[PDB]
């Protein structure tokens, strides 16, 4: 059966796309330079694998980092339509979460998730930057997990069908 | 305007579409394969027997 | 015999198989061989002499 | 089939006919005379060889200089036709009917011929 | 950590980039949109036939190993060119012209190092 | 039991519709418009799904249909199971199933499994729940036990399953339903962009089509919803004009200006290939059987009609989904602006 | 090189003068003889040099 | 040094064809989403030959 | 003019010429100009409502000149034709032309033209901006309607309709 | 194009009578004569355009234009 | 063929086949000499068909 | 000659294609325009004055592919064929110049001496295919 080839295939490649996990260049409010505090030396990124890349083109993760405006829904959704498949979405602050501290504003939306699937939320305001690191390993952990999470059944010989 | 006056009055029609049975036959390509052999032969393989002989 | 293929196909194939095994044929046993031009049916001997047939 | 020297002599003529037989348009032209250059250059190198002439083998460079300098003049030339209100298509600078192309054109810069 | 002490990093992200899916503007020639790359990839694995490891360890008997660099460079230039060009980003397009002016004054002085 | 729904449909997605909904099988085409159909007006959605990948964006994008606290993801979901469904179908009093072999599939034995056995423990959970107001099964038109596509095979005694089991169940039987991620407009680009010379048709392509807008099958749904009389009967939905399959490549090739090539492969031999070889979305024997079958609206059951809703017309709906692959030919300098 | 220099001559020739005409300040009148004799000169150099 | 205002400048005279844009500028859409720009400033900017010419900054997508 | 609306702002239809050899024009009007719109100068005061209604009556001819280009660019066609676009934004127009301050208009007109220059420029998107050129009472035409509340509330007065409706969740 | 306004009869249609009395206002007369500016291919200056009155002048114009395609 | 780009392509070409030719008399030297001088004209009619 | 009706876009395309017209008169038609009634009469009155001509009628209406198929934007249309090749169109009913263009068609026509064995009868969309693979096919292919 193409289980016995598909499965170890399976975990090189979840071990490969969590090894090499670009975000996107895109950062929108004050969450940003915690961002680029993660990306520095002080919690150094690249340890863990993590590039960012300016172009969607060559990015895995969607960084939301700050207040997303009606003005800028379209861009976002652009943004997350044109990024090349795989691809997972963090939001990071309580703006981008759910409106944060400008929910009952006029201008801004109410939440990124309302233009975008977001796969993850990290809280704060702005988030350490010991926390955005543990939001990104915990991505990267269900990341990994996500290829096989036991859907398939197994048959009297195991094997999964 | 008068530059694409062309292609303002330019009458294109609709196309019809139809199922084409003998695309995959190659009948071009035969074509050729036949004219290949036939020059091959009567030059090419005659000079060859007659010099072999 | 019957012949998917036309008679003038089965002349061009003979003819064509002609040539081929005529050439080699002449390049295999109508030649010096002092060159080794046919892998695996030359010898690949060391050589203590300027002509020695491979 | 055929000889190399009947081979460029023939394939530089072809090339002319070439030259004169696209239309006529300033960029089109250029890569086509760049390409005669360089047939008299294979052709020259090719005289030198059989005849065992360094002259002929050293035209080589003096046709790659002169092709050189003909296509600097070519790329001015080109970028001039711009402020000169020139379409590189030179068939279209005239107002004489060609069947050769579908879309000629040309109407005077008028709205109404009569106005009574 | 991609590998115990990121001893794995590089073979990761290779993995990781054969593993990314690839989508084709509407827009943009999808002939010329996969050739240039397939071209650029092509010479740039070809660049290691002008390489020497020694006296005459070469893998060709090459003698215009400088001529060869060059052509192989051009060329390679003219991969970069085209792909900014069919790609109709304009910042891809400018990224194009940049390297055509890097190219020309590569020519120069590259030659006059030679 | 009743089979009245009261809900409110003036409000957006922050309002509460009334309406508690399970979708099974929602990963599909479908079911993102249909989820988000009922979620758009504030009603609560469920989505059980087991789909690999997890991260697969049909997956994800499902949560889009609701919004925060009223669109809910049921993930590892087992389907022979009652309990999981009793979980599912606890809290909804609408329960809609589109759990379908998928065009993949060319197992008799698996594509039965997904069109009887899972339709009828759902309608089994209905039967059991007595809050569940209202069962809305997904068939295909041309449903028939005669039919050589063991799709529609089985299609046909999944609804009489459902019928029995859950009297209350509203069948429908769309016809090729075209959409943005359709399997019949994409799979026509796309197929025709990886040639780049033809589309490979198998059959004189003479077989019978009434594409129905997915915009259009969504409402047809809520009609349902909103007609108590709706509930134990069957609707066929289709698009205004019936077209052969020769005539919607026709119609496709004018919309988009690509001229048209169809290159034939014998039918007897394409269908030994597809059934011997390992099939996916764009190389399977479902889609050879399909071909020469007809799958229009019959006058057998109620139509679109009846649920009172107009579908537009095929050119016309087809159109948009377009603009992008449209042929590049000789256009004005004005045009080139773009 | 006599070539060379003479379409230098040509290349140097006053384009435009200051005339007495006040009529054509803000409008864009087309002389293309300037175009026309490089032209001119040009490809006839070159059929003649590569005969 | 000789001078090179001539070469530096060009002016726009009334209906004018020599004195007026003979190319088709470039539209570009600095950011948001640059890495220069900072992240909401959308600056439609007019290039001729990769130089600035003219600037249309909208800077509404992160007011709140 | 160094204006946005120009005659010299338009897009050259050569590389080296202007649509002809012995002429010099271009199209600025049924599409965008050549030069991006740096400043908007404010309308000219009007003192008039006859100036008032001058200004409205241009600013929609230069709409109704641009709404194809619109349509296609925006890729909206098929949801409404050319000329529905035009009827449409004419009933837009048509609820604001109660409006007797010229000042108002002029502000109006501005905004108008501001916002018809982002549609040209794609500044804004097709969905957000056809609120504008969507029918008011007719269905749109790239989408099934349903007339289903019709068939049921056939020969009923608008308040029957609205109260059978209901104008707030039931549910709490 | 007039057969978009379904406000006018195309049946009993006078070219004299004015666009008021064929029962367009000022904004359906602009509309309309846009509407013939995009089928002709031409452009109404603004002294024609705000002087026409009714369908026959309009005829008249497009008639003595040249570049009317 | 009319298309510019297309044009320089298949003279490109040419150019490659006579350095093919070259190489096959054995003027290697000069099928270099050759490929180097043009590939540079090439890459600048490319720039001019960019302009 | 007598006008020859059709309702169907294939039936008349058939019909057409098999009697290969050397000057054929095709007249389309749609019930929105009311200027069609008026034109009717006038086809029918000139299709027995002129014998040299095959006078084919067709409703756009109960033909809808004929519209597209025949590059019908408005209507009346009438559409003079040489050969099955488009010589002259005319747009409005006027039965003075329809006559005037079939009489400057069939003149024109007797002038022409096409080569022995190259003036078969083609279909109406032959040519534009031809001028499509020409130019438009090779356009697509470098852009897009
Ligand atoms: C070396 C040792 C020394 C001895 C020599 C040994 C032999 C040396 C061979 C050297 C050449 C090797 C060339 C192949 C390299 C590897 C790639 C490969 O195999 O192809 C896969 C590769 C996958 O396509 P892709 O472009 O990578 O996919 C991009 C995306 O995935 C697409 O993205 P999308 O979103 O557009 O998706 C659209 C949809 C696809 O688009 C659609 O939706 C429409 C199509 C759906 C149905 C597709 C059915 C399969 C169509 C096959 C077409 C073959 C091309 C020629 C057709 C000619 C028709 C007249 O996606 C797909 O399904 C992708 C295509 C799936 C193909 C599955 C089968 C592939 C393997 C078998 C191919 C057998 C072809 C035989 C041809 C005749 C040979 C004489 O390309 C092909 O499928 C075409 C391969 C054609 C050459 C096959 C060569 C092997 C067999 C030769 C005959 C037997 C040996 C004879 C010699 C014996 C000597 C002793
Ligand atoms: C692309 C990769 C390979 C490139 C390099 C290949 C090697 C070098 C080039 C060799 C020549 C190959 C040319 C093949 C072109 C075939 C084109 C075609 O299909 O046309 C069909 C065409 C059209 O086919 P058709 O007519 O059946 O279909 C079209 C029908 N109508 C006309 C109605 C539209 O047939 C012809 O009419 C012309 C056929 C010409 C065939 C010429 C064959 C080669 C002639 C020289 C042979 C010399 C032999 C010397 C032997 C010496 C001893 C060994
Ligand atoms: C030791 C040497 C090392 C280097 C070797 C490098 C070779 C790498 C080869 C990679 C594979 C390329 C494909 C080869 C297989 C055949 C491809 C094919 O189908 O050909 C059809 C096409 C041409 O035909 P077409 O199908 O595109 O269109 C025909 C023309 N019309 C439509 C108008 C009628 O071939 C190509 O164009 C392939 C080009 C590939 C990229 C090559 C780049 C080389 C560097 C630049 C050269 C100068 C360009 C100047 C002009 C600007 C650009 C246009
Ligand atoms: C470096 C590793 C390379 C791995 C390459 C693997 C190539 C494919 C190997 C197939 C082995 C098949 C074993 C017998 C199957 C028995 C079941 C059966 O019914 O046979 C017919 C099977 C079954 O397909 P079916 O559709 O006819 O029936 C389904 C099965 N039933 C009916 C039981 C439900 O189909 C085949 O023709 C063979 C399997 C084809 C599988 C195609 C997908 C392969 C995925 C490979 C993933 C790894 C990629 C590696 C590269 C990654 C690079 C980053
Ligand atoms: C017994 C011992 C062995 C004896 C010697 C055997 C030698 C090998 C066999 C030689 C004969 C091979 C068959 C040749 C058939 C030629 C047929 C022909 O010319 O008809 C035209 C042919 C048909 O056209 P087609 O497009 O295929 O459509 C079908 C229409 N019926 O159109 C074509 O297909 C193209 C035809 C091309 C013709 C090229 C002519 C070249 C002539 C060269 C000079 C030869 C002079 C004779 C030399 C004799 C020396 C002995
Ligand atoms: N052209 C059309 O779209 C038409 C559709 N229909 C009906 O409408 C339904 C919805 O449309 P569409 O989205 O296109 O259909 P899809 O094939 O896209 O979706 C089928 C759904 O059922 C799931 N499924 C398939 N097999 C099984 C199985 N054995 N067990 C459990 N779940 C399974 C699939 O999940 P998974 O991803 O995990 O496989 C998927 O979610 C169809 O299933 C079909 O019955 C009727 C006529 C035409
Ligand atoms: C591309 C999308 C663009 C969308 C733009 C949206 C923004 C629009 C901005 C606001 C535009 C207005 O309301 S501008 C408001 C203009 N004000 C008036 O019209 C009051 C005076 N009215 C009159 O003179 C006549 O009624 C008149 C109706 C003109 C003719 O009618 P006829 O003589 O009878
Ligand atoms: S969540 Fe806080 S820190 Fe982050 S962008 Fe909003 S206000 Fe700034």
């Amino acid at each position: 059966r193409v289980d016995y080839i598909v499965t170890p295939i399976n975990a090189v490649v979840s071990w490969a796309r969590q090894g090499s996990f670009w975000p996107l260049t895109f950062g929108l409010a004050c969450c940003a330079v915690e961002m680029m505090h993660a990306t520095v030396s002080r919690y150094d990124f690249d340890r863990f694998g993590v590039i960012f890349r300016a172009t969607p083109r060559q990015a895995d993760l969607i960084l939301v980092a700050g207040t997303l405006t009606n003005k800028m829904a379209p861009g976002l959704r652009r943004l997350y339509e044109q990024t090349l498949d795989p691809k997972w979405v963090l939001s990071m602050g309580s703006c981008a979460n759910g409106g944060g501290y400008y929910h009952y504003s006029y201008s801004v939306v109410r939440g990124c998730n309302r233009i975008i699937p977001v796969d993850i939320y990290v809280p704060g305001c702005p988030p350490t930057a010991e926390a955005l690191m543990f939001g990104v390993l915990q991505l990267q952990k269900s990341l990994y997990r996500q290829i096989n999470e036991g859907e398939k059944k197994y048959n009297k010989k195991d094997l999964t069908y | 305007q008068n530059n694409d006056r062309w292609v303002y009055e330019r009458r294109k029609s609709n196309f019809i579409a139809q199922v084409d049975y003998e695309y995959f036959k190659f009948n071009h390509w035969r074509t050729a394969w036949r004219y290949f052999r036939n020059i091959f032969l009567l030059t090419a393989g005659v000079s060859f027997l007659y010099n072999m002989e | 015999a019957v012949r998917f293929v036309g008679p003038l196909n089965i002349v061009f194939a003979g003819v064509a198989f002609l040539m081929f095994y005529e050439n080699n044929y002449k390049k295999l046993y109508l030649n010096p061989r002092y060159s080794y031009t046919m892998p695996y049916l030359q010898s690949a001997k060391i050589t203590k002499n300027l002509y020695e047939k491979l | 089939m055929l000889t190399w020297i009947s081979f460029w002599s023939l394939i530089f003529w072809l090339i002319l006919i070439i030259l004169v037989l696209k239309p006529k348009n300033f960029i089109s032209i250029l890569f086509m005379s760049e390409l005669t250059w360089l047939a008299l250059y294979c052709l020259s190198l090719l005289f030198g060889a059989i005849y065992c002439d360094i002259t002929l083998l050293s035209i080589s460079f003096f046709i790659l200089g002169v092709a050189g300098l003909e296509f600097s003049f070519g790329i001015l030339i080109a970028i001039l036709y711009k402020n000169l209100n020139e379409s590189l298509n030179t068939d279209l600078n005239n107002n004489n009917n060609n069947q050769n192309i579908f879309d000629k054109n040309f109407k005077t810069p008028l709205e109404k011929i009569n106005w009574q | 950590y991609v590998g115990y002490r990121g001893r794995l990093q590089y073979i990761a992200d290779a993995l990781k980039l054969f593993i990314k899916g690839i989508v084709v503007p509407e827009g943009s020639n999808k002939f010329w949109f996969v050739a240039i790359p397939s071209a650029a990839g092509a010479i740039c694995y070809t660049f290691w036939i002008n390489s020497m490891w020694g006296p005459s360890v070469s893998i060709f008997d090459l003698e215009y190993n400088l001529v060869y660099a060059t052509i192989l460079s051009i060329l390679f230039s003219f991969c970069i060119m085209l792909t900014g060009y069919f790609s109709k980003s304009k910042y891809a397009f400018m990224a194009s012209i940049r390297c055509a002016i890097l190219m020309l004054n590569i020519e120069i002085f590259l030659g006059l190092l030679v | 039991r009743s089979t009245q729904l009261k809900f409110y449909d003036g409000g957006n997605r922050q309002s509460i519709s009334g309406i508690r909904a399970t979708i099974f099988g929602a990963t599909g085409f479908m079911g993102p418009y249909i989820g988000a159909a009922l979620g758009y007006i504030g009603s609560d959605v469920i989505f059980p799904h087991n789909h690999v990948y997890a991260y697969d964006d049909y997956v994800k994008e499902l949560k889009l249909c609701a919004g925060s606290g009223q669109s809910y993801i049921m993930r590892h979901f087992n389907y022979d199971d009652d309990n999981m469904y009793d979980m599912a179908i606890k809290n909804s009093n609408v329960v809609i199933n589109l759990v379908g072999s998928r065009l993949q599939n060319k197992n008799f034995q698996k594509a039965a499994y997904a069109n009887i056995h899972v339709a009828k423990k759902i309608a089994e959970a209905c039967a059991r729940n007595p809050n569940v107001r209202r069962l809305i099964h997904f068939s295909a038109a041309g449903a028939d036990t005669k039919s050589p596509s063991p799709d529609l095979h089985t299609k046909f005694h999944g609804e009489e399953a459902v019928l029995n089991a859950f009297p209350n169940a509203t069948i429908f039987r769309p016809c090729t339903v075209y959409g943005m991620q359709d399997y019949f407009i994409r799979h026509w680009i796309k197929e025709r962009d990886w040639w780049y010379h033809f589309n490979i048709v198998t059959d004189d392509c003479t077989a019978k089509r009434q594409p129905i807008l997915i915009n259009d099958v969504a409402q047809c749904v809520l009609n349902a919803l909103k007609l108590q009389e709706s509930a134990g009967q069957i609707y066929e939905l289709g698009g205004p004009h019936v077209y052969s399959r020769l005539e919607v490549f026709e119609m496709l090739a004018n919309l988009s200006g690509r001229p048209p090539k169809l290159a034939h492969i014998p039918h007897d031999i394409a269908l030994k290939i597809t059934q011997n070889f390992y099939n996916w979305e764009f190389f399977n024997m479902e889609k050879v059987i399909k071909d020469k079958l007809d799958l229009i609206v019959t006058g057998k059951h109620k139509t679109i009609s009846d649920l009172y809703v107009q579908p537009v017309s095929f050119p016309q709906g087809a159109e948009q989904f377009i603009d992008d692959v449209r042929y590049r030919g000789v256009e004005t300098h004005d045009n080139l602006e773009k | 090189l006599v070539s060379c220099a003479i379409f230098y001559k040509f290349i140097v020739s006053k384009i435009s003068f200051k005339n007495s005409n006040y009529k054509d300040n803000y409008f864009s009148i087309f002389s293309k003889n300037y175009l026309n004799v490089l032209f001119y000169q040009y490809w006839s150099s070159f059929f003649s040099s590569v005969m | 040094m000789n001078r090179s205002i001539f070469q530096l400048w060009k002016p726009e005279s009334p209906r004018s064809n020599v004195n007026s844009k003979q190319i088709k500028t470039m539209n570009v859409n600095f950011g948001p989403q640059h890495p220069a720009a900072h992240g909401v400033l959308r600056l439609i900017l007019q290039l001729n030959g990769e130089i600035a010419e003219r600037f249309d900054p909208h800077i509404g997508l992160l007011h709140r | 003019m160094n204006h946005y609306w120009g005659s010299s702002n338009t897009i050259p239809a050569s590389s080296t010429q202007n649509n002809n050899y012995f002429s010099g024009g271009g199209n600025n009007v049924t599409i965008r100009g050549n030069e991006i719109m740096e400043r908007l100068p404010s309308q000219t005061p009007s003192q008039n409502m006859v100036q008032a209604s001058m200004k409205t009556l241009r600013f929609y001819r230069k709409f109704c000149r641009l709404i194809p280009f619109i349509l296609r660019i925006h890729n909206i066609g098929t949801k409404f034709t050319a000329q529905q676009a035009m009827i449409n934004f004419g009933n837009y127009i048509r609820e604001r032309n109660h409006y007797r301050d010229p000042g108002l208009i002029d502000h109006r007109i501005q905004l108008g033209y501001e916002l018809l220059y982002e549609a040209e420029m794609h500044f804004s998107q097709h969905t957000i901006l056809m609120q504008y050129l969507s029918p008011y009472n007719t269905p749109l035409s790239d989408r099934g309607y349903s007339y289903l509340e019709k068939v049921k509330y056939g020969n009923k007065s608008k308040f029957l309709q609205g109260f059978y409706k209901g104008n707030k969740p039931t549910e709490f | 194009v007039l057969s978009n306004f379904e406000q006018v009869n195309l049946k009993n249609l006078r070219w004299e009578q004015n666009f008021k009395k064929l029962g367009l206002d000022s904004l359906d007369q602009t509309a309309l004569l846009a509407s013939i500016e995009h089928e002709f291919t031409i452009l109404f200056p603004d002294g024609v355009f705000e002087g026409f009155e009714n369908l026959e002048q309009v005829v008249n114009y497009i008639l003595k234009n040249i570049n009317a395609v | 063929n009319n298309n510019l780009y297309y044009i320089l392509l298949y003279i490109f070409l040419e150019i490659v086949f006579f350095g093919l030719f070259l190489c096959l008399y054995q003027l290697e030297l000069f099928t270099g000499f050759l490929w180097v001088a043009e590939f540079a004209i090439v890459f600048i009619a490319v720039v001019l068909l960019f302009y | 000659s007598r006008v020859r009706s059709f309702n169907d876009f294939k039936a008349a395309k058939t019909y057409i294609d098999t009697l290969k017209p050397k000057l054929a008169c095709l007249y389309f038609r749609a019930d929105w325009n009311p200027l069609c009634e008026q034109a009717d009469k006038d086809f029918d009155k000139l299709s027995d004055t002129h014998l040299e001509y095959e006078f084919v009628k067709i409703d756009i209406d109960k033909a809808p592919q004929a519209k597209g198929y025949f590059a019908v934007r408005c209507e009346p249309e009438f559409l003079l064929l040489c050969l099955g090749q488009e010589m002259t169109r005319q747009t409005g009913q006027n039965q003075r110049n329809l006559e005037h263009r079939l009489f400057k068609v069939q003149e024109y026509v007797k002038g022409l001496n096409f080569p022995a064995g190259m003036d078969t009868y083609e279909e109406f969309h032959e040519q534009y295919m031809a001028e499509h693979t020409q130019l438009d096919k090779e356009i697509n292919e470098w852009a897009r």
